[PDB]
């Protein structure tokens, strides 16, 4: 599966 | 999710411009698409394999070209194993590889190859710093 994306950048 | 990344960080408005990429996507390095824009080209499986093989063996697509949804891109200078760059007349394509992803950017006139490269490498480099 696709890994979870990191937190959105600022 | 990855759709948020395409919509907000690839298809965003480009700085000092009203323009934006014609389409965009985020793939895994295995070639499975994670997210793509609505107008992202209907790519064929062997086109993605070729792009994956180009990051493993740089300059393989240079003489013959890079294909996406049947459209040939004249390959241009890129970073080995990191970025693939292509010209299709007015438009072009920028493909940035990270640890676990491949970020696609496709542009049209009047967007420069440097500005597609800015959007695509900026996001790619963020995902590298976050450990992907």
């Amino acid at each position: 599966p696709p890994p979870p994306p990191p937190p959105p950048p600022p | 999710s990855w759709q948020t990344y395409v919509d907000e960080h690839l298809m965003c408005d480009i700085e000092g411009t009203g323009q934006h990429l014609a389409s965009a996507a985020i793939f895994g390095t295995d070639g499975n698409v994670w997210a793509k824009s609505s107008s992202f080209p209907e790519f064929k499986p062997d086109e993605i394999n070729a792009i994956i093989k180009e990051f493993s063996e740089p300059g393989a697509l240079a003489p013959t070209g890079l294909f996406l949804a049947g459209a040939k891109y004249m390959v241009i200078q890129g970073e080995p194993g990191a970025v693939i760059r292509g010209k299709k007349g007015a438009g072009g394509i920028c493909i940035k590889k990270t640890g676990q992803a491949m970020v696609f950017g496709i542009y049209e006139e009047p967007v420069n190859p440097g500005q597609c490269n800015m959007v695509v490498e900026r996001l790619g480099d963020y995902l590298v710093d976050q450990g992907m």
